[PDB]
């Protein structure tokens, strides 16, 4: 019955700082350290830091010793790491861990995106095969957006067998995503095929029919 | 009002018949208003020295009273504690497992 | 060096 | 700092197998030896702590042994809520360190990739950009690599390359490239190329177009 | 990476309208000078060997803002017993931390400046050195009365000069560690009982970490332990006990983590 429950996601530019928390329940809390632990996009873990919040002591893994501050308050419960002079490579996911030599039990983590871009709402581009085959595959391309999330769908959310959604990559400073759609060659373009994407920063919903020829 | 927390011990391991101090560490109380008699055998002990007061990030008052003795083996040796956040001073005993 | 107090509380 | 290393960073397994993930210190690590298990979507849970000891709510096919400086984490019948990535950690000297790896999946045949290729869109061409979009559907293994050419000529700059997970029905993967360039350059060249190479052919599967057709 | 704070304590006495006024200034959390009214001559006091270079000027201008600060810490206990409508006769306290931090580019770090009554906290400035936190209203009379007068920006001010300028100065002199000496005792307890108690002895600083496992598992949840405590000789002194089956202790480790280990201690029995 322990649980760690972090902030929510942060995004913040360069240069900034920020300040992460992380809130302890189901046990005493000065009586167990709390350790904070980065992972980068496709890389492992490692080990930044702990505070013994009996009495704010703090230790660190020296590479993040100019990096990061951590500190806990005791009347609420709650651990806290601060990164300062924010650059891209401190885009990370950022996970609290209870304990001493091994980590009992972990926070959900909090996602730091480091941009100094501005909300931006996709352009949306229906793919479509040139000039054949038992089967089809047509696309949607999801272009130039911040930040995340967009979420995409095919005619609604029905055609959802024979579909890939590919991840999120950054085009400049801005998101990119693509999705295919397989069906069979008679289906399309007998019947009608549409994505649908919304982005809810922006409050966008665009509707995108795939037309032949193109 | 907070209450006090109290601890009586020798500074280096004891040997019976042996020059050693005894300390009684007070801290986490409040007010810094305070009075403590350190006790052998139930007599007041003279030359007791009293380190200077502070506090820490608590708020909370700390104070280190000790003195020179040397334990033996029908020896007892106290501190009482008196502040107004209790039912009574308390008298803790000097242990030589603690 | 400590900081002397203006208006009080 | 102590040294973790796993090998492989990958491991293919089949359900209800043994799998068995090693774990190396760069020194004796005195059993403070532990492993944690994080899921494809996030959450990272305890497993194993001090070299065998099973972590309360792990399921008892979960074991650990180890000594001095070679630890391993065998999990005697694999199912698929335990297709996951599995972290070493030594609490011996500080700082803590972390083993890098060795992320589990599923072992099926060998697939080709389906490959589909897509020139800019009427609606991107007005707006003034042109992308090109390769995807390459549902391969196995997932080691892949993609080329592009315009005019017969290698392509590096403006690529944009995303993977999918594993299929979690299929246990296929795939992969999608997009190669972005001005509408200007886009129609100064008629011929467009992605060329992917995958251990099932030992010649690149190719597709392309021509602008003016 | 480094500090200085203030920690002042005024104690309202009844009888004689005068209340006792101390004053503690801390670097790095070592005292080097401390200041109380109930002296004969109440004056600044150097409390670290590297303080004795200063001077006669230093000491007396900081002995006369001692005196300011006992009167500014009389009346804001006059006007606290009028907002929390008090008795006269009674002893009240008021507390005060303050000072800063120096960071590595030489710039103030973060600065600290927050007040208690009767031991709860009351107002303090907030890290934006711009407004304040009230914890009732009647720290919001002070609050809105520090408002009206500025009283961030004034500190602001003294935080960014005098106290980064003192701090540099004191750091250009006043880096030692002592690792702990372990040991674990033993103790009939109940009838089948016994209990363990892994000691930590002459240490320095006194942050230090005890733990008790069984195979490895942590057992804080049924550990009593101590609070550390000064040898008096410079360095600490700790213990950490569990009570356990009487025959079993050899299943039961102690593991001590202190900076100036090499790598954490285990024990046994
Ligand atoms: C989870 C747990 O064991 N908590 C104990 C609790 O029994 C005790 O009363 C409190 C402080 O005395 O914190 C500790």
């Amino acid at each position: 019955s322990v649980q760690l429950q972090q902030s929510g996601a942060e995004l913040a530019k360069p240069g900034a700082s920020v300040k992460m928390s992380c809130k302890a329940s189901g046990y005493n809390f000065t009586t167990y350290w709390m350790h904070w632990v980065r992972q980068r996009p496709g890389q492992g873990l490692e080990w930044i830091g702990y505070i013994n919040p009996s009495s704010g002591y703090t230790e660190f893994n020296q590479k993040f010793k100019g990096k990061a501050t951590l500190t806990a308050d005791k009347s609420s419960n709650t651990a806290y790491i601060q990164l300062t002079s924010l650059t891209s490579d401190d885009s990370a996911i950022y996970y609290c861990a209870r304990s001493f030599y091994y980590f009992d039990y972990w926070g959900q983590g909090t996602t730091l995106t480091v941009s100094s871009a501005k909300t931006t709402a996709p352009s949306v581009y229906p793919l479509a095969p040139v000039c054949t085959g038992s089967s089809v595959t047509l696309g949607c391309l999801v272009k130039g957006y911040f930040p995340e999330p967009v979420t995409l769908t095919w005619n609604s959310g029905s055609l959802s067998s024979g579909v890939h959604t590919f991840p999120a990559v950054l085009q400049s400073d801005l998101y990119t995503l693509s999705s295919s759609v397989t069906v069979t060659s008679s289906t399309w373009p007998s019947q009608s095929i549409t994505c649908n994407v919304a982005h809810p920063a922006s409050s966008t919903k665009v509707d995108k029919k795939i037309e032949p020829v193109g | 009002q907070k209450t006090p927390q109290i601890q009586v011990y020798s500074r280096h391991p004891p040997e019976n018949g042996k020059p050693n101090i005894l300390n009684c560490y007070v801290t986490q109380f409040h007010p810094p208003h305070i009075e403590i008699q350190m006790l052998k055998n139930g007599k007041k002990i003279p030359k007791v020295e009293m380190s200077d007061m502070s506090f820490s990030k608590d708020w909370s008052f700390y104070i280190l009273a000790h003195t020179e003795f040397t334990p033996t083996e029908t020896d007892t040796y106290a501190c009482r504690v008196k502040h107004a956040s209790m039912a009574e001073p308390k008298t803790v005993y000097w242990d030589r497992d603690m | 060096a400590s900081n002397e107090n203006m208006e009080t509380m | 700092l102590i040294s973790m290393t796993q090998t492989p960073s990958s491991l293919s397994a089949s359900l209800g197998d043994r799998v068995t993930i090693s774990c190396r210190a760069s020194q004796d690590i005195s059993n403070y030896l532990n492993w944690y298990q994080q899921k494809p979507d996030g959450p990272v849970k305890l497993l194993i702590y001090y070299t065998s000891r099973l972590h309360s709510g792990v399921p008892s096919r979960f074991s650990g042994s180890g000594s001095g400086t070679d630890y391993s984490l065998t999990i005697s019948n694999l199912e698929q809520e335990d297709i996951a990535t599995y972290f070493c950690q030594q609490g011996n000297t500080f700082p803590w360190t972390f083993g890098g790896g060795t992320k589990l999946e599923i072992k099926r045949a060998d697939a080709a990739p389906t490959v589909s290729i897509f020139p800019p869109s009427s609606e991107q061409l007005t707006s003034g950009g042109a992308s090109v979009v390769c995807f390459l559907n549902n391969f196995y293994p997932k080691d892949i690599n993609v080329k592009w050419k315009i005019d017969g000529s290698e392509r590096q700059n403006g690529v944009l390359n995303s993977w999918t997970d594993q299929d979690s029905k299929d246990s296929t993967y795939s992969m999608s490239s997009t190669l972005t360039l001005t509408k200007d350059e886009y129609e100064r060249h008629n011929s467009y190329t992605c060329e992917a190479t995958h251990k099932t052919s030992t010649s690149p599967i190719v597709k392309s177009f021509n602008r003016n057709e | 990476p480094h500090s200085m704070r203030y920690f002042e304590t005024a104690v309202s006495r009844p009888g004689l309208e005068e209340p006792r006024y101390i004053s503690v200034g801390y670097v790095d959390n070592k005292e080097f000078v401390r200041f109380d009214s109930d002296a004969e001559n109440p004056r600044y006091e150097p409390r670290a060997p590297w303080m004795e270079q200063e001077g006669p000027e230093y000491w007396e201008r900081e002995t006369q803002k001692a005196k300011g600060q006992e009167q500014w810490f009389r009346v804001s206990l006059r006007n606290l017993l009028g907002y929390y409508n008090q008795s006269a006769g009674g002893s009240h306290t008021l507390q005060q931390m303050s000072g800063c931090d120096l960071g590595s580019d030489w710039r103030l770090l973060r600065g600290y400046l927050q007040f208690a009554y009767e031991g709860r906290d009351y107002i303090a400035l907030n890290e934006d050195l711009k407004t304040w936190t009230a914890a009732d209203m009647a720290a919001q009379i002070t609050r809105r009365k520090w408002e009206q007068s500025g009283a961030a920006e004034h500190y602001k001010a003294y935080l960014e000069g005098e106290c980064v300028e003192w701090l540099h100065r004191y750091l250009k002199n006043g880096l030692r560690t002592d690792s702990p000496k372990a040991h674990v005792t033993h103790h009939p307890r109940s009838k089948g009982e016994v209990t363990l108690r892994c000691w930590a002895l002459g240490f320095y600083p006194a942050d230090i970490t005890l733990t008790w496992q069984l195979n490895g598992e942590e057992l804080t949840q049924d550990m009593e332990l101590v609070e550390t405590r000064p040898a008096g000789d410079g360095t600490f002194q700790k213990w950490a006990s569990v009570v356990v089956p009487l025959g079993k202790e050899q299943n039961y480790t102690c593991r001590v983590y202190h900076e100036g280990l090499p790598e954490p201690l285990t024990l046994r029995w």
